[PDB]
C-alpha cells in the first residue's frame, strides 16, 4: 500500500519532465543546416 | 529504514509505470523536438538564425550600447535585418 | 587548560569584566585615531588644494575629519586655501588631542572595572548570580542611539547648533562646510542629494527613540525569546556582528560609487568618472561655449581650470594601483606641478587627430590616433618594417593651448611621441619626481584603499556571523553530541517529524 | 506622477506577493489535510 | 621613523611606571 | 579582594608550537617578497 | 558583591532578565514592521541602481547642481 | 511489481542513453557547429 | 495545535526528500537557477551583448555553451523581468542578458537556503554544525567572483559568464590583466586547494591499507558493520608508518579531520580575498625593484619579466574582441609580437 | 636592488612577534604543574 | 639584506624540521 | 634628517629581544604550581 | 630513558620583570640615537 503522488514524484518530474523535453529539443537541433 | 514512498525498483520495473510512461516519455521527446523543427524556439528566446546573424552586407556586430534604449536598439537591429 | 583561540571566553559570565574590555578596546581606537591624526598632521603638505589635495598625499583620516566640519589648522591653514580663518579648539589638532585624552580616561576606567568587576548591579536579584537583561539593554541603548542620530541630524548637519557637513558642486571644484536642510520628497533618498541625509537621521532617529521606548517597555514574546536564545549574550555577537558587515558592505559601496558622504574633493575621483568621461565632457563643453561666444583656441583652454583638468587624468583613478604599491600617490608619478595645457594632435594634412585614452583595466595601452570618425591615422608601430601610420610617415605635429606650454607647437617626431605617449593618459602635467624619490608607477587613492579594506573585513565578518550564530544555537553540543544518541532519532521512518521522539510511529 | 518604472516596480512587488502567498497558503492547506498523529 | 622610535619608547616608560606602581607584587608582612 | 572565579588557564601544546611556528614562518617566508617589493 | 550609588540607581534596569510575554505577543507586529523595512530597502536599492525611476530624482553627481 | 527485469531495464536505458549521446557527436560533426 | 505549528510538522515530516522551513528559499531558487542555465545553454545567444554564439541551438557545444553576462552599457542593472530596460517583454530580456542576473540571483539566495539546510538537519539531527560553517567557504568564493568582482568593475559584462569555455577565458582574462599568478591570495588559495586533494588521498589510502582483518573476504568491505563499537583500522599501525615514512604523522583522530576541515576552507577564503582586491585592480602586478633594475640594464632577465611579456601579447591580442564596447581597432603594425611569429 | 626599504623590520616583526607569542604559551604551558 | 631575510627564514624553517621530527612529543598508548 | 637606515631595526630588535625573555621567564613562573 | 637529575625550575619574579624592562627601555632610549646617527 502506497500512495502515487508524494514530495518525491514532484521532485522527480520536476527534473525529469523539462530533460525528456529539451533532449528532443537538441536531437532536433542536430539536423539543422546553416 | 525507508520513509514510506514506494521503492524505486519496484516501480521502474510495473507493468503499469511502462504503460504510462511509453506514452509520456515519446510524447515530451516529439514536443522538444517539434519545439525546434517548427522554428518556435527562435521566436520565443530571439535567436537569430543562420542567416540572421549579419545584413546580406554586413559584417559588424549588433551591439546594445544604451541601457535605457536597447530594446528598441535591438528592434532597429531587426528591423534592419529585413 | 583553555585553547590560545578561546581565552576571551573567560568573559562571557563576567560583565564587569566584559565593560573593562570592552573600554580597553575603545581605548585603543580613540588613541589610534588620536595618532594617525597627528602623524597626517606632521606629513600633510596644506600648500596646494589644486594640484597637491589631501587624496594625492595618501590621508585617511584628514577627510573624514574635514567631511564634518574640521577644516582649520592651528597653525593657521585650511584645507580650503582659505588665509586668516581661526578655528576655535576644533582643529586637526584639537581633535586629535581630545581623541588622545579620551583614550587616557577610558584606560583608567577599564582598569577600574577590571578590578572592581564584583558589583551588585550585575547580580540577579532573585539567584544571586551574574545576570544581563539583554532586551532592555537594547532598548536602552536603542533609545540613546535614537537620540544622538537626531541631534546629529537636527543640530549638526543643519547648522542650527554646529557646522553643517562637505558640500560641492558636481564637479568638486568649490567644495566647503555648508548647513544643509532636510529634503523630505522623493529626492531625499538620492544617494548625491545631501540634504537626504539630513533628513534621514531626523526621521531615523525619531523611530529611534519611539521603537527604543517599545523595546524598554514591551518584554519579548515568548516564542522568540527560546528562538533567539535571548538569555545567551552570545546571540546578541551573531546579530550584531550581521549588522555591521551589512553597514560595512555599504560604506564601501558608496566609497566605491560615490556619493554625498564621499566628496571627490576629500577621497579623489571615482574610477566610473573615468570611464565615462565625466569631466572631458565638461571641458569640452566649456571650451565649445567658449569658442562660439567669440574667444580664440588659446582663451577657450587657458579658461579651464586646473583643477578640472587633473580630475580628467588616469592618475588620479583609483582603479589604477597596486596591492603592495604603498604610500600617497604622489609616490608614482610625482607631486603635481602644473597643467602643461591640452594637446591637439595633426598630421601632415592639417586634420586633428585624437588620441585613444587608456582604460583603466591596461597596465599598458599603445598609442592610436584616430579622426573624428574614428578612422585610424597614426600609431607608434611596434614592428617598423611594414609600418603605415607612423608619425615619420604621417608628419604628426602637437600644438598646446592653455597651461604651461601655451601656444607652442612641436614637430620633432620624438618630443611629438613622448606627447601622445603621456596623452593616453588624459590631460598632461607638469610632475616634481625628485622629493619623493618617485618611481613613476601608479597607486591607488584613499578611496581605494578604503573601498578595499572595508569590504575584505566585510567578508570576514560574514564568517564571523555564521561561526558566532551556530555557536548561539549549537551551544549544547559545542563539546560533541550526546553519547546516548538513539540510533533510532536517525534512523527513516522511525519518526514521523525529523528528532520529534512524540511522533513514533 | 507614476512612472513607468515605478508602475514596474508595483508589478514586481505584487508578482512577488502573489507568489509567495500562493505557495504559504498551498503549504498551510496541505499541513492542515495531512497532520502528523500524535 | 626617529621622532616615532624615539616617543614610542617612551611611552612604553612611562606605562611601565603605572604597571609598576599600580600593579606591583604587594608587600606582605611575615 | 576576593579572587576572580572566571579565571582559567590557558595552554600549547608542543605540536601546536611547531604547527604555529610552521605557519609563521611560512607565511613570512610567502609575503617577504611583496615586503620587499 | 558590592554595592554602590550609582549601582543603586540603576538596579532597577537590570531586574527584569528572563521575563518574557506569553506565546507569540508582539510577533505579527514585528512580521509587519519587517516586511515594511523590508520594501523600504529594495525601494532604495533600486533607486541607487537605476531599476527604479522616479521624477525628480537624478542619481547622478549632477544632483549636486 | 516485478514484472519486467531490472536489467532489462538497466541494459534498454543505457543503450538509449547512449544512442542519444552519439547522436550528439554526429551533430558536432554535421550541420551547425561543423565548421563546415 | 497552532497552524504554524503544523506547518513545523508537515515541513519537517521525515521523507524521501527532506524540506524544511529552509526548503521554502532553497527549492525554488536553486530550481529556477539550475533550469535557466539549462535554458539559456539550449535556446538563448550572446549575440547582442558579447557578438558570440552561446546555445546548442546555434551549434556550440556542451565546452563552449553558456549564460554570457549582459552587455556592458547594462552598468549594474539588476535587469528585472518588469525593469526599465526589458520592460516585461521576455524575448528582449533574453536578448540582453537577464538570464545571467536572473542565474545570479536566484543561485546566490539558493546557496542561502542550502546553508540553512545545514543548519536546520543538523539542529534537528542532534549533530554540530561543522558542515555549514565549512560551507561558507563555497559561499564567499561564489560572492566575492560573481558580484563583488563586477560590482568593482565597470559592469556585470566582466563577471564570469557561466560556462566551461567562458570560465576558460576568465582565467586567462585574471592572468592577462591582473597577473592573478604573482598574487600571494591566490597561491594560499591554490595551497589550500592541492593540499586538501592530498590530505583527501593520503588519509582514504592510510585507512584502507591500515584496516583490521574483520572478516574472510577479499574483498573488505564487508568486514564492516556501521553500528559497530570499534575503530575499523589501526591508528598505532599508520602512526608507526608515517612517523618512520615522512618524519611525522598524526596521533589524534579529532585533531587530524578537524585539519581536514581547515585547510580546504581556509584556502578558499583566502583566494576570495584576493579577488576582493582584484574588483578594484590592487593587483600583485609587478615587483618594482626588478622593473627598476630590467629598465636600466637590458641584459637582467627573469621568469617574472618573461611572463610579463606574456601579459602584454594576451592584453592586445585578445582586448578588441573580449570587450567589443570600447570599439578597438589595434592596426597590425601596433601589436606586440616576436621574432617570425 | 632597490627594494621597499621598510620590508626588512616589517619581515622581522612579521616573524618575531606571533613566534614570540606562541612561545611564551609553549613554555608558561611547561611550565605547569 | 633581502637575500640575508630569505636565507635566514629558510634555515629557520629547516631547523624546525629538525626539532619537530627529533624532538616531538612521542606518541603514547593507552 | 638623513640618519642610518638600520637604526630602525636596531633598535627595534634592541628592545624586543630582551623584553621577550623576560616575558617569557616571568609567565611561565607565574604559570608554576 | 632516565630523566636527568641535575634540572632545575627556573624563576623571574614579577619586580624582576619590572627592573629588566625598566632597564632595557632605558638602555634602548639612551642608544637609539646613536643607533640612527
Ligand atoms: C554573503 C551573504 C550572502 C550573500 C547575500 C545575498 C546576495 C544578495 C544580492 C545583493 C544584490 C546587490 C546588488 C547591488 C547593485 C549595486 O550596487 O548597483 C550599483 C549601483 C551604482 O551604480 C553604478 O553607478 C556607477 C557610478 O555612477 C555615478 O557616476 C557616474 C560618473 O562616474 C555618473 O555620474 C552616474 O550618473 C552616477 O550615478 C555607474 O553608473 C555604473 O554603471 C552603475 O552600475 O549601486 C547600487 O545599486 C547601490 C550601492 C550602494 C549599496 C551597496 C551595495 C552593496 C554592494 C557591496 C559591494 C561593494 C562592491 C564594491 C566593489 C569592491
Ligand atoms: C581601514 C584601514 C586603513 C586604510 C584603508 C588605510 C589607508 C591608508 N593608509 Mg593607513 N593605517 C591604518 C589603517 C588604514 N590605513 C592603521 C591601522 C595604521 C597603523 C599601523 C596605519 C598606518 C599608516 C601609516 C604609517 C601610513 C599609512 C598610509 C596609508 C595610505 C597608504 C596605504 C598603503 O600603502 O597600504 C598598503 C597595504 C598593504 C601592503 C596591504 C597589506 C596586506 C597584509 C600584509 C595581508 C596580511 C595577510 C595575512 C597575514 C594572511 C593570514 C593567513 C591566514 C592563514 C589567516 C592609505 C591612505 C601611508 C600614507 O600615505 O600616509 C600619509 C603611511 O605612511 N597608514
Ligand atoms: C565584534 C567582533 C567579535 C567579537 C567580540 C568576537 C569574540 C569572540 N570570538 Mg569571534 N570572530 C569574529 C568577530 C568577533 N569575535 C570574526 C569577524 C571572525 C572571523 C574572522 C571570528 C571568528 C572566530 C572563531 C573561529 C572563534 C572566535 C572565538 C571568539 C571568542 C574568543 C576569542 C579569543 O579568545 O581570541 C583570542 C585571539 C588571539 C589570542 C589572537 C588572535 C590574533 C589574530 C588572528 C590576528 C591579530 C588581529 C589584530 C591584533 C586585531 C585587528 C582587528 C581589526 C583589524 C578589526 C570570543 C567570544 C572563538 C570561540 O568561539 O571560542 C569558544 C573561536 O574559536 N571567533
Ligand atoms: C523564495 C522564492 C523566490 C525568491 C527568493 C526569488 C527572488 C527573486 N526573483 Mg525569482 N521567482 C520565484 C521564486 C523566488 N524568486 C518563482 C517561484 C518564480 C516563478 C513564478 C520566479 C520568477 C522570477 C522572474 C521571472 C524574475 C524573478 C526575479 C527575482 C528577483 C527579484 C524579485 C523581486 O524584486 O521581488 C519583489 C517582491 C517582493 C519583495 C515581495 C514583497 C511581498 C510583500 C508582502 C508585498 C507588500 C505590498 C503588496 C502590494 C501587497 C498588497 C496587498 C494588498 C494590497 C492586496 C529576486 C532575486 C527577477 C530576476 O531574477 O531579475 C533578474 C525576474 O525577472 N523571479
Ligand atoms: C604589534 C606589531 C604590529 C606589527 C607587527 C607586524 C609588522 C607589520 C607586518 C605587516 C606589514 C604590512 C606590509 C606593508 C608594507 C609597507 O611597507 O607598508 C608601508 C605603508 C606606508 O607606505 C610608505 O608610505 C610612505 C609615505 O608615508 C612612503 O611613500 C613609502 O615609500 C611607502 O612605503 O604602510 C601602510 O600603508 C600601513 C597601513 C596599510 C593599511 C592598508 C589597509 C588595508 C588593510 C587590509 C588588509 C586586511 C587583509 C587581511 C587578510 C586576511
Ligand atoms: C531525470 C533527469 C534529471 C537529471 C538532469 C538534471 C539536470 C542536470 C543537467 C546536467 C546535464 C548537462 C549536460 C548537458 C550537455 C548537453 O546536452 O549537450 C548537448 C550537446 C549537443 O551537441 C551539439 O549539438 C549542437 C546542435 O546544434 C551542434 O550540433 C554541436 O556540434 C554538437 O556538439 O552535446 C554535446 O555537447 C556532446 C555530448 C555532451 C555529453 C554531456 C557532456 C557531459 C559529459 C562530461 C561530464 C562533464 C560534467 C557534466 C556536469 C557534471
Ligand atoms: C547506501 C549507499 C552507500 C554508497 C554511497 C553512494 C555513493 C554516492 C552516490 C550518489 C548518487 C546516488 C546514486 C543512488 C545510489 C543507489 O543506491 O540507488 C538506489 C536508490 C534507492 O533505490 P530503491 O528506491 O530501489 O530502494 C530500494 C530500497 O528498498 C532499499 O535499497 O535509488 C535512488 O536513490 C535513486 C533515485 C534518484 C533520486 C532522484 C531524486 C531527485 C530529487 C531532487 C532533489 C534532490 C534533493 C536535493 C537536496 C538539496
Ligand atoms: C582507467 C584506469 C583508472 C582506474 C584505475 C583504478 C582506480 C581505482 C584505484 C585507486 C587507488 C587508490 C589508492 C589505493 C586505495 C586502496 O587501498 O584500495 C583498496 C580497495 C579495497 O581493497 P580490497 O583488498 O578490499 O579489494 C581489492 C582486492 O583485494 C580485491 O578484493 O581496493 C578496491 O576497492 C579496488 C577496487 C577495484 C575496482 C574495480 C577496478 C577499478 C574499476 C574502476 C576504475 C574506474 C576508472 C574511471
Ligand atoms: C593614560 C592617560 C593619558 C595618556 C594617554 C595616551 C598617551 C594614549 C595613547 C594611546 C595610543 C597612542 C594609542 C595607539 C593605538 C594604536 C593602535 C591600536 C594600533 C593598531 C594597529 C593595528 C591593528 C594594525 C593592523 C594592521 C597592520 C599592522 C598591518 C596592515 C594591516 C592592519 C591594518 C590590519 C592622558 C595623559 C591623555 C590622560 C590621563 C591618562
Ligand atoms: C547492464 C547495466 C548497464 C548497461 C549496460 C549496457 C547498456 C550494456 C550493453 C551491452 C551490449 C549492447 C553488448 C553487446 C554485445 C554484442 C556482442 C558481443 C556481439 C558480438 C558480435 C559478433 C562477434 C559478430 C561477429 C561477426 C563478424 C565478425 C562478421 C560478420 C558476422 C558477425 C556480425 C556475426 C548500466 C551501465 C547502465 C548499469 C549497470 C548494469
Ligand atoms: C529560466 C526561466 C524559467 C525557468 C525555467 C526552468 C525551470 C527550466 C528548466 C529546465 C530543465 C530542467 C532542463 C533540463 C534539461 C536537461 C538536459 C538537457 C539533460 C541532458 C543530459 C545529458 C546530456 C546527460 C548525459 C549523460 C552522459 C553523457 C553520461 C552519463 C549519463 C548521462 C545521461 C547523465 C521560468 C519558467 C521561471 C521563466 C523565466 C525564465
Ligand atoms: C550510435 C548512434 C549514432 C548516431 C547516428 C545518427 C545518424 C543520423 C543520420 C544522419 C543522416 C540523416
Ligand atoms: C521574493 C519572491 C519573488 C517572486 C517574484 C516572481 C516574479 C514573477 C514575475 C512574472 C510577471 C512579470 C511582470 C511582466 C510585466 C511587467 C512589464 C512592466 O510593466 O515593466
Ligand atoms: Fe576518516
Amino acid at each position: 500500500s502506497y500512495p502515487i503522488f508524494t514530495v518525491r514524484w514532484v521532485a522527480v518530474h520536476t527534473l525529469a519532465v523539462p530533460t525528456i523535453f529539451f533532449l528532443g529539443a537538441i536531437a532536433a537541433m542536430q539536423f539543422i543546416q546553416r | 529504514g525507508t520513509t514510506g514512498e514506494r521503492p524505486f525498483s519496484d516501480i521502474i520495473t510495473s507493468v503499469r509505470y511502462w504503460v504510462i510512461h511509453s506514452i509520456t516519455i515519446p510524447a515530451l521527446f516529439i514536443a522538444g523536438w517539434l519545439f525546434v523543427s517548427t522554428g518556435l524556439a527562435y521566436d520565443v528566446f530571439g535567436t537569430p538564425r543562420p542567416d540572421s546573424y549579419y545584413a546580406q552586407e554586413q559584417r559588424s556586430i549588433p551591439l546594445v550600447t544604451d541601457r535605457f534604449e536597447a530594446k528598441q536598439q535591438v528592434e532597429t537591429f531587426l528591423e534592419q535585418l529585413k | 587548560g583553555l585553547p590560545w583561540y578561546r581565552v576571551h571566553t573567560v568573559l562571557i559570565n563576567d560583565p564587569g569584566r566584559l565593560i573593562a574590555a570592552h573600554l580597553m578596546h575603545t581605548a585603543l581606537v580613540a588613541g589610534w585615531a588620536g595618532s594617525m591624526a597627528l602623524y597626517e598632521l606632521a606629513t600633510f603638505d596644506p600648500s596646494d588644494p589644486v594640484l597637491n589635495p589631501m587624496w594625492r598625499q595618501g590621508m585617511f583620516v584628514l577627510p573624514f575629519m574635514a567631511r564634518l566640519g574640521v577644516t582649520g589648522s592651528w597653525s593657521g591653514w585650511s584645507i580650503t586655501g582659505e588665509t586668516g580663518i581661526d578655528p576655535g579648539f576644533w582643529s586637526f589638532e584639537g581633535v586629535a588631542l581630545a581623541h588622545i585624552v579620551l583614550s587616557g580616561l577610558l584606560f583608567l576606567a577599564a582598569c577600574w572595572h577590571w578590578v572592581y568587576w564584583d558589583l551588585e548591579l550585575f547580580r540577579d536579584p532573585r539567584t544571586g548570580e551574574p545576570a544581563l537583561d539583554l532586551p532592555k539593554m537594547f532598548g536602552i541603548h536603542l533609545f540613546l542611539a535614537g537620540l544622538l542620530c537626531f541631534g546629529f541630524g537636527a543640530f549638526h548637519l543643519t547648522g542650527l547648533f554646529g557646522p553643517g557637513m562637505w558640500v560641492s558642486d558636481p564637479y568638486g571644484l568649490t567644495g566647503s562646510v555648508q548647513p544643509v536642510a532636510p529634503e523630505w520628497g522623493p529626492d531625499g533618498f538620492n544617494p548625491y542629494n545631501p540634504g537626504g541625509v539630513v533628513a534621514h537621521h531626523i526621521a531615523a532617529g525619531i523611530v529611534g527613540i519611539i521603537a527604543g521606548l517599545f523595546h524598554i517597555l514591551v518584554r519579548p514574546p515568548q516564542r522568540l525569546y527560546k528562538a533567539l536564545r535571548m538569555g545567551n549574550i552570545e546571540t546578541v555577537l551573531s546579530s550584531s556582528i550581521a549588522a555591521v558587515f551589512f553597514a560595512a558592505f555599504v560604506v564601501a559601496g558608496t566609497m566605491w560609487y560615490g556619493s554625498a558622504t564621499t566628496p571627490i574633493e576629500l577621497f579623489g575621483p571615482t574610477r566610473y568618472q573615468w570611464d565615462s568621461s565625466y569631466f572631458q565632457q565638461e571641458i569640452n563643453r566649456r571650451v565649445q561655449a567658449s569658442l562660439a561666444s567669440g574667444a580664440t583656441l588659446e582663451e577657450a583652454w587657458s579658461a579651464i581650470p586646473e583643477k578640472l583638468a587633473f580630475y580628467d587624468y588616469i592618475g588620479n583613478n583609483p582603479a589604477k594601483g597596486g596591492l603592495f604599491r604603498t604610500g600617497p600617490m604622489n609616490k608614482g608619478d610625482g607631486i603635481a606641478q602644473a597643467w602643461k595645457g591640452h594637446a591637439v594632435f595633426r598630421n601632415k594634412e592639417g586634420e586633428e587627430l585624437f588620441v585613444r585614452r587608456m582604460p583603466a583595466f591596461f597596465e599598458s595601452f599603445p598609442v592610436i590616433l584616430t579622426d573624428k570618425n574614428g578612422v585610424v591615422k597614426a600609431d607608434i608601430p611596434f614592428r617598423r618594417a611594414e609600418s603605415k601610420y607612423s608619425f615619420e610617415q604621417q608628419g604628426v605635429t602637437v600644438s598646446f593651448y592653455g597651461g604651461e606650454l601655451n601656444g607652442q607647437t612641436f614637430t620633432d617626431p620624438p618630443t611629438v611621441k613622448s606627447y601622445a605617449r603621456k596623452a593616453i593618459f588624459g590631460e598632461i602635467f607638469e610632475f616634481d619626481t625628485e622629493t619623493l624619490n618617485s618611481d613613476g608607477i601608479f597607486r591607488t587613492s584613499p578611496r581605494g584603499w578604503f573601498t578595499f579594506a572595508h569590504a575584505v573585513f566585510a567578508l570576514l565578518f560574514f564568517f564571523g556571523h555564521i561561526w558566532h550564530g551556530a555557536r548561539t544555537l549549537f551551544r549544547d553540543v559545542f563539546s560533541g553530541i550526546d553519547p546516548e544518541l538513539s540510533p533510532e532519532q536517525v534512523e527513516w521512518g522511525f519518526y514521523q517529524k525529523v528528532g520529534d521522539v512524540t511522533t513514533r510511529r | 506622477t507614476i512612472t513607468p518604472s515605478l508602475k514596474g516596480f508595483f508589478i514586481g512587488l505584487l508578482s512577488g506577493a502573489v507568489v509567495l502567498g500562493l505557495t504559504f497558503a498551498v503549504l498551510i492547506a496541505i499541513s492542515q489535510i495531512d497532520k502528523v498523529q500524535r | 621613523m626617529e621622532t616615532i622610535t624615539y616617543v614610542f619608547i617612551f611611552a612604553c616608560i612611562i606605562a611601565l611606571f603605572f604597571f609598576a606602581i599600580f600593579f606591583r607584587e604587594p608587600p606582605r608582612i611575615t | 579582594m576576593e579572587p576572580n572565579p572566571n579565571r582559567q588557564p590557558v595552554e600549547l601544546n608542543r605540536t601546536s608550537l611547531y604547527l604555529g611556528l610552521l605557519l609563521i614562518l611560512v607565511l613570512a617566508l610567502l609575503f617577504s617578497s611583496y615586503f620587499f617589493n | 558583591a558590592r554595592r554602590t550609588w550609582l549601582g543603586d540607581i540603576l538596579r532597577p534596569l537590570n531586574s527584569e532578565y528572563g521575563k518574557v510575554a506569553p506565546g507569540w505577543g508582539t510577533t505579527p507586529l514585528m512580521a509587519v514592521f519587517m516586511g515594511l523595512f523590508l520594501v523600504c530597502l529594495l525601494i532604495i536599492l533600486e533607486i541607487y541602481n537605476s531599476t527604479l525611476i522616479l521624477d525628480g530624482v537624478n542619481v547622478s553627481w549632477k544632483a549636486l547642481g | 511489481g516485478g514484472r519486467i527485469p531490472l536489467w532489462i531495464v538497466a541494459t534498454v536505458a543505457g543503450m538509449g542513453v547512449i544512442v542519444i549521446v552519439g547522436l550528439f557527436f554526429y551533430g558536432a560533426y554535421a550541420g551547425l557547429g561543423s565548421s563546415l | 495545535r497552532g497552524w504554524f505549528d503544523i506547518l513545523d510538522d508537515w515541513l519537517k515530516r521525515d521523507r524521501f526528500v527532506f524540506v524544511g522551513w529552509s526548503g521554502i528559499l532553497l527549492f525554488p531558487c536553486a530550481y529556477l537557477a539550475l533550469g535557466g542555465w539549462l535554458t539559456g545553454t539550449t535556446f538563448v545567444t550572446s549575440w547582442y551583448t558579447h557578438g558570440l554564439a552561446s546555445s546548442y541551438l546555434e551549434g556550440c557545444n556542451f565546452l563552449t555553451v553558456a549564460v554570457s553576462t549582459p552587455a556592458n552599457s547594462m552598468g549594474h542593472s539588476l535587469l528585472l523581468l518588469w525593469g526599465p530596460e526589458a520592460q516585461g517583454d521576455f524575448t528582449r530580456w533574453c536578448q540582453l542578458g537577464g538570464l545571467w542576473t536572473f542565474i545570479a540571483l536566484h543561485g546566490a539566495f539558493g546557496l542561502i537556503g542550502f546553508m540553512l539546510r545545514q543548519f536546520e538537519i543538523a539542529r534537528l539531527v542532534g549533530v554540530r554544525p561543522y558542515n555549514a560553517i565549512a560551507f561558507s567557504a563555497p559561499i564567499a568564493v561564489f560572492v566575492s567572483v560573481f558580484l563583488i568582482y563586477p560590482l568593482g568593475q565597470s559592469s556585470w559584462f566582466f563577471a564570469p559568464s557561466f560556462g566551461v569555455a567562458a570560465i576558460f577565458r576568465f582565467l586567462l582574462f585574471f592572468q592577462g590583466f591582473h597577473n592573478w599568478t604573482l598574487n600571494p591570495f591566490h597561491m594560499m588559495g591554490v595551497a589550500g586547494v592541492l593540499g586538501g586533494a592530498l590530505l583527501c588521498a593520503i588519509h582514504g589510502a592510510t585507512v584502507e591499507n591500515t584496516l583490521f582483518q574483520d572478516g574472510e573476504g577479499a574483498s573488505t568491505f564487508r568486514a564492516f558493520n556501521p553500528t559497530q563499537a570499534e575503530e575499523t583500522y589501526s591508528m598505532v599501525t599508520a602512526n608507526r608508518f608515517w612517523s618512520q615514512i615522512f618524519g611525522i604523522a598524526f596521533s589524534n583522530k579529532r585533531w587530524l579531520h578537524f585539519f581536514m576541515l581547515f585547510v580546504p576552507v581556509t584556502g578558499l577564503w583566502m583566494s576570495a580575498i584576493g579577488v576582493v582586491g582584484l574588483a578594484l585592480n590592487l593587483r600583485s602586478y609587478d615587483f618594482i625593484s626588478q622593473e627598476i633594475r630590467a629598465a636600466e640594464d637590458p641584459e637582467f632577465e627573469t621568469f617574472y619579466t618573461k611572463n610579463l611579456l606574456l601579459n602584454e601579447g594576451i592584453r592586445a591580442w585578445m582586448a578588441p574582441q573580449d570587450q567589443p564596447h570600447e570599439n578597438f581597432v589595434f592596426p597590425e603594425e601596433v601589436l606586440p609580437r616576436g621574432n617570425a611569429l | 636592488m632597490e627594494v621597499n626599504q621598510l620590508g626588512l623590520i616589517a619581515t622581522a616583526l612579521f616573524v618575531l612577534v606571533p613566534s614570540v607569542f606562541l612561545i611564551i604559551l609553549y613554555v608558561q604551558t611547561e611550565s605547569q604543574q
